């Protein structure tokens, strides 16, 4: 995991 | 540009200069877009004035935190600016010292007058098999720069030094991946998460109840068991690495975009290092090791919350299936997460991970990664053929 993600 | 067709309005003043498809272009072919360079630049380039470039000491618990504080502070936010990621220096020395890493491929920026750090880029050797190709090539990490010096032309700098940092030793190709959209992905991978202790990530708006639900049915559908299912599961250990590393090599060549690992570097990845990388292998009644799992820590600090700080997070990285079942492996690793005290999951579409993550209660996350090769022409690839993961 590089970069940044939330539950959508 | 996070979306793909918003990039193709922009235009690119130092990724037009760089050996990269072009965003529009078709790529039948299969080569390097620009000969092996015959002399290489033996001066650094110029930094503005005021400045200095560096080699960061890693083995220095002095450097070390100086790197933990340079990241920790100006690394990634998530797009409304509410969490950072919170790598730890143990697990920088983890990623920024496999075999064969070099000190000059540790590249920092200095203030002249303060010897403040403002800026950092990484290099690590990785033998990268695309395709039918198998190049030596380097993976590029942790391009930071400081919050007040943004937005001043100080990235296509240092991008330009550690390659030529890179070029000196014979290295001509090179892989990095981005969550921004840039010039051209070879792949595109979405993440997906996995709730472990949903009351922590509503409260840090983390993910949100969702449509007609209430907080207790959200505890109790998202529950896990308490000891994994799968027979015979132990952690790994050194007499593991030898066959763990037969597993993968085999395991991977299926996929069009990989690693390939020597058994000191699969050691080196997958042996359990405590709150940096777990992992846990299958052996049978026979004493035969025939399937291993694996998960990276990486907790991100949580931003103008007055109660909560930090957000412990596990990321899936290499699970290599031949007797068990893929599905019961990661439900195992969800267990594994739980009873370590993670408060989320993080996993990749990659390879045949979008067989297990609707069944076993993943959300569809907003970001993307992408992956990018410089300096190697290539057809892009769905993110099913995707077979390689970085930190
Ligand atoms: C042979 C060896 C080859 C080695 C080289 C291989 C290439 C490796 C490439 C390195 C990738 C490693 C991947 C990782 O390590 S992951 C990188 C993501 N990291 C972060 O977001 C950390 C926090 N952000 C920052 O520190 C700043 O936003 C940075 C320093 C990233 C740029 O903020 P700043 O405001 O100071 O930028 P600028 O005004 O000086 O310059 C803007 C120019 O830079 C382009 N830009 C922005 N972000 C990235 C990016 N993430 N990859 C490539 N390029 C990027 C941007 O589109 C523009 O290009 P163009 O508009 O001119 O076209």
């Amino acid at each position: 995991g590089n970069c940044f993600s939330k539950p959508r | 540009a996070k979306t793909m067709e918003e990039a193709s309005k922009r235009s690119y003043q130092f990724w037009d200069t760089q050996p990269v498809p072009k965003l529009g272009e078709v790529v039948n072919t299969h080569g390097p877009v620009e000969p092996d360079k015959d002399n290489i630049r033996q001066e650094p380039y110029t930094l503005p004035q005021g400045f200095t470039w560096d080699a960061l000491d890693l083995g220095d618990r002095g450097v070390l935190k100086e790197l933990y504080t340079l990241l920790n502070e100006n690394y990634v936010e998530d797009d409304d600016n509410m969490f950072r990621f919170d790598y730890s220096p143990e697990f920088l020395l983890w990623a920024l010292r496999p075999p064969g890493w070099l000190p000059q491929w540790h590249c920092g920026v200095r203030v002249v007058s303060s010897r403040k750090l403002v800026g950092f880029i990484s290099a690590i050797p990785a033998n990268i098999h695309i395709y039918d190709t198998e190049k030596k090539m380097v993976e590029i990490n942790f391009l930071c720069v400081h919050k007040k010096l943004r937005s001043k032309r100080v990235a296509p700098v240092l991008i330009r030094e550690i390659t030529r940092r890179v070029h000196l030793e014979g290295i001509f190709q090179a892989v990095y991946t981005a969550g921004v959209v840039l010039p051209k992905p070879v792949g595109t991978c979405r993440y997906w998460h996995r709730s472990l202790n949903p009351r922590k990530l509503i409260e840090v708006k983390f993910s949100h109840l969702s449509r007609n639900m209430t907080m207790q049915r959200t505890m109790k559908l998202y529950r896990l068991p308490e000891t994994p299912k799968t027979a015979g599961l132990r952690p790994m250990e050194t007499k593991d690495i030898p066959v763990v590393h037969q597993l993968l090599t085999r395991y991977l060549k299926q996929f069009h975009l990989t690693p390939v690992m020597s058994q000191e570097e699969v050691e080196h990845w997958f042996y359990p290092q405590e709150n940096i990388i777990d992992t846990f292998v299958v052996e049978n009644a026979n004493g035969e090791v025939t399937d291993f799992l694996s998960f990276y820590t990486l907790p991100s600090t949580i931003m103008n919350h007055p109660t909560h700080k930090s957000l412990k997070a596990a990321y899936s990285f290499y699970n290599v299936h031949t007797q068990t079942p893929l599905l019961d492996l990661m439900s195992d690793a969800l267990v594994l997460a739980k009873m370590k005290g993670f408060d989320v999951f993080n996993a990749l579409d990659l390879m045949e991970n979008k067989t297990f993550l609707e069944k076993l209660k993943f959300g569809i996350g907003d970001g993307n990664l992408q992956y990018y090769l410089y300096n190697w022409k290539c057809p892009s690839m769905g993110a099913e053929k995707v077979g390689l993961v970085l930190q």
